């Protein structure tokens, strides 16, 4: 049941029920944005209908305008070696501040692209009116290693051991980063040297054992989104701090879900189903890609729904932050919000504001 | 305790007569040019104030420039720094003798 | 407007254009700041002390359990080359005098 | 919060002071769970949340027109309309407000 | 635009053109940086210490097995003559004073 | 797992796990002018026809 201690847990019926009642609102804005987009690229209803025997040229101007704004908007972020800058508030700080700033800047510089990210950020903002950004954490592991060894203790003490142990202590003191890279035997003999007298020498013996899974991946992740696969509470006005639920539909595979160790009931999916042919489903990158598939049962494409929000898990009439994830007709995950800040891991920014509304207006909404 | 958690200074008592100032606080919008003016005035008037005593005051001023320039650790260290004299007073005693 | 009749008569146009761009720039900056604060909050606990040491090469600084995203001890802003130059110039000048 | 100008009614006899206006009335929208969470209310159990349906004339003018058809059907997040009245009154018979 | 009516009225056009080119330049630079990081990673292990010594004429520096492409200890960027000149000038000045 | 397979005609010549130190594909793709959710970019003179 995945949550036996929840007196009133939501069922798949209510979740899909709320999902339906919000598309009735979001469809208007989706059509509006589609109309806007069909003009900067001369397509669909943006293509003028002309008689045979007369010209059909059409000079783009919305695209012309956007090209001269993309760079002037994106530059003030990438013009510097690192984006952020952290400063202390009170003198008690300036150690935590320096440490956190350095860690964050390194993370952005290396792990995330930041280049593709900024480009997509500004472009979506300019030509769609709103930006949604999803923030999450990635943590991959299980890659087990083997062949441990064993060292026997030995009470032989000499002068070279004292020198080496002094040097190793100095290293562990002033360059803690390099300390784990010193040899294991001398390291463990070193802590034995304060466990007791300097007699310790730690002669090896040897053994074998298979444990100690390694964390192959442990970092943050930031994806922008597509605006066709996201549905928000429409009663929030324009706060997003009072929105009560957000639903996102994306696409994944059985192997990826299994690799990300955060799911249950994975064996009752029936991957011979969806075929990526359903109405509200993941709107693919293009139209041609709708016909692509893998026919491997391990890389076959699926559609997954996620629901973040607040609910009355008990009967107390008090809301708690929960997340629920399901595919097809099977519930795969139900949990309370696991992030340190019990909020929805999304950020919404409106390009040009509108009166009491989350979605903004595109730049070229008045040049048609 | 909540105010201390932010300020990291000993709590200053509160006057029960007025709570919104109106007697002891002047409230205005801060702007960068006024900040620059204040910094320039402090620097200039420190550099040419005079031989006036109480160097504690000069330390307070210099610490305030630090704080305005956002190095609070240096600001606190300077404002709490205590100068110490050398052992040249021996010279004065010996010449007196 | 006035694409060249006087040096001053063209400065106003670029000034107004930049001033208009500034608002959009500020909105996007606010979004980025929010993302950064969330990232800091997640780094606070999901990440290990040995991992942080491997990067900083300094002794691990403990973490305050009250707040994890700052909001009490960190000011977060977009860094730019001109502010870096200003900081360097201030440091050099004020050290030298 | 800023406000909407359609849900606020002021004493019209004040002239233009607002320091002499005698009453202000605001209509907004909330939910049973939020009201219970904000511990400043009584009689919360006699509301009959199966009522308003957000369909009344002077009610909260929603963000748009489409949102008028949206609801939660949960009895804990169902939307309600709340009236607030701040002002002066002769609570006793003394004729003092 | 304005191919010669005032010295300032032609500076804006070239400024805007260069600012537009800068984005494409940055994308290509990012691609080159990625190639370089991959090359460093491959040099890490496929190449021998005697081979590296034959080039550097310095004692071989050991290699950290945790990371091979940097990402913890190396910052990679495109070198240019103006940055080289800036570095030289900074070194000369700060040595001399 | 990251693998590489090489064949000619109808004969398989090589099958192995990825041998590079970083278990990724040894290719780099750069898009000149970005497009919405697509790897390939747009040429410079795609609008001057």
């Amino acid at each position: 049941r995945l949550q036996p201690e929840w007196s009133n847990a939501p069922s798949l019926a209510q979740l899909k029920q709320d999902y339906q009642e919000a598309k009735q609102v979001t469809d208007e804005k989706i059509t509006q944005i589609n109309r806007w987009l069909d003009y900067m690229h001369v397509r669909g209803e943006g293509k003028p209908k002309t008689e045979k025997g007369k010209s059909a040229v059409q000079p783009p101007t919305i695209r012309k305008q956007a090209e001269w704004r993309y760079s002037s908007l994106s530059e003030p972020f990438l013009s510097s070696p690192n984006i952020f800058e952290v400063n202390p508030v009170t003198w008690e700080d300036a150690e935590s501040a320096r440490q956190n700033g350095l860690v964050l800047n390194q993370q952005f510089n290396t792990k995330l692209n930041k280049q593709r990210f900024i480009d997509e950020y500004v472009r979506a903002g300019v030509d769609e009116g709103t930006i949604i950004v999803k923030v999450g954490w990635n943590y991959q592991s299980r890659t087990v290693k083997e062949q441990v060894v064993t060292y026997e203790m030995m009470p032989d003490s000499s002068e070279e051991l004292a020198q080496i142990y002094q040097t190793a202590a100095q290293i562990r003191e002033e360059s803690p980063s390099e300390y784990p890279e010193i040899p294991e035997d001398v390291r463990l003999g070193l802590e034995e040297t304060e466990a007791n007298g300097i007699q310790v020498r730690a002669v090896p013996v040897g053994s074998e054992e298979e444990e100690r899974e390694e964390t192959v991946e442990n970092h943050p992740t930031v994806q922008v989104c597509d605006y066709n696969n996201i549905v928000i509470d429409p009663s929030c006005g324009s706060d997003f701090s009072k929105a009560k639920f957000l639903i996102e539909t994306f696409e994944s595979s059985y192997a990826e879900l299994k690799a990300d160790g955060r799911y249950k009931n994975l064996d009752k999916i029936q991957v011979e189903g969806q075929n990526l042919l359903s109405e509200p489903d993941y709107t693919g990158p293009s139209e041609g890609v709708r016909n692509f598939d893998f026919q491997d049962k391990s890389r076959k494409r699926l559609v997954v729904h996620e629901y973040w929000g607040y609910y009355d898990i008990h009967g107390d009439g008090v809301l708690h932050p929960i997340v629920a994830t399901w595919v097809g007709a099977v519930m795969i995950r139900m949990e309370e919000n696991p992030f340190p800040d019990k909020k929805i891991p999304y950020v919404v920014v409106s390009y040009i504001p509108r009166k009491r509304d989350l979605y903004g207006e595109s730049d070229g909404a008045l040049l048609i | 305790v909540e105010v201390v958690r932010i300020t990291n200074e000993h709590f200053v008592d509160i006057r029960r007569d007025d709570l919104a100032g109106n007697f002891d606080l002047k409230l205005d919008i801060s702007t960068a040019e006024e900040d620059n003016a204040k910094v320039n005035d402090l620097t200039f008037m420190l550099q040419t104030m005079g031989p006036n005593m109480d160097p504690m005051m000069a330390q307070q001023i210099m610490g305030q420039i630090m704080e305005l320039k956002k190095m609070p650790d240096f600001a606190k260290r300077i404002r709490e720094f205590q100068p110490q004299p050398d052992p040249i007073a021996q010279q004065k005693a010996q010449l007196e003798l | 407007a006035a694409l060249g009749d006087t040096a001053t008569a063209v400065r106003g146009a670029l000034d107004a254009a930049s001033k208009r761009e500034l608002g959009i720039l500020r909105r996007l900056s606010a979004g980025i700041i929010e993302i950064g604060r969330k990232i800091i909050a997640m780094n606070a606990e999901f990440l290990d002390d040995v991992e942080v040491v491997r990067i900083t090469n300094e002794h691990f600084v403990d973490i305050r359990r009250d707040d994890l995203a700052g909001n009490f001890d960190l000011k977060l802003d977009i860094s730019t080359a001109e502010e870096d130059n200003a900081k360097v110039n201030d440091l050099t000048f004020m050290l030298q005098t």
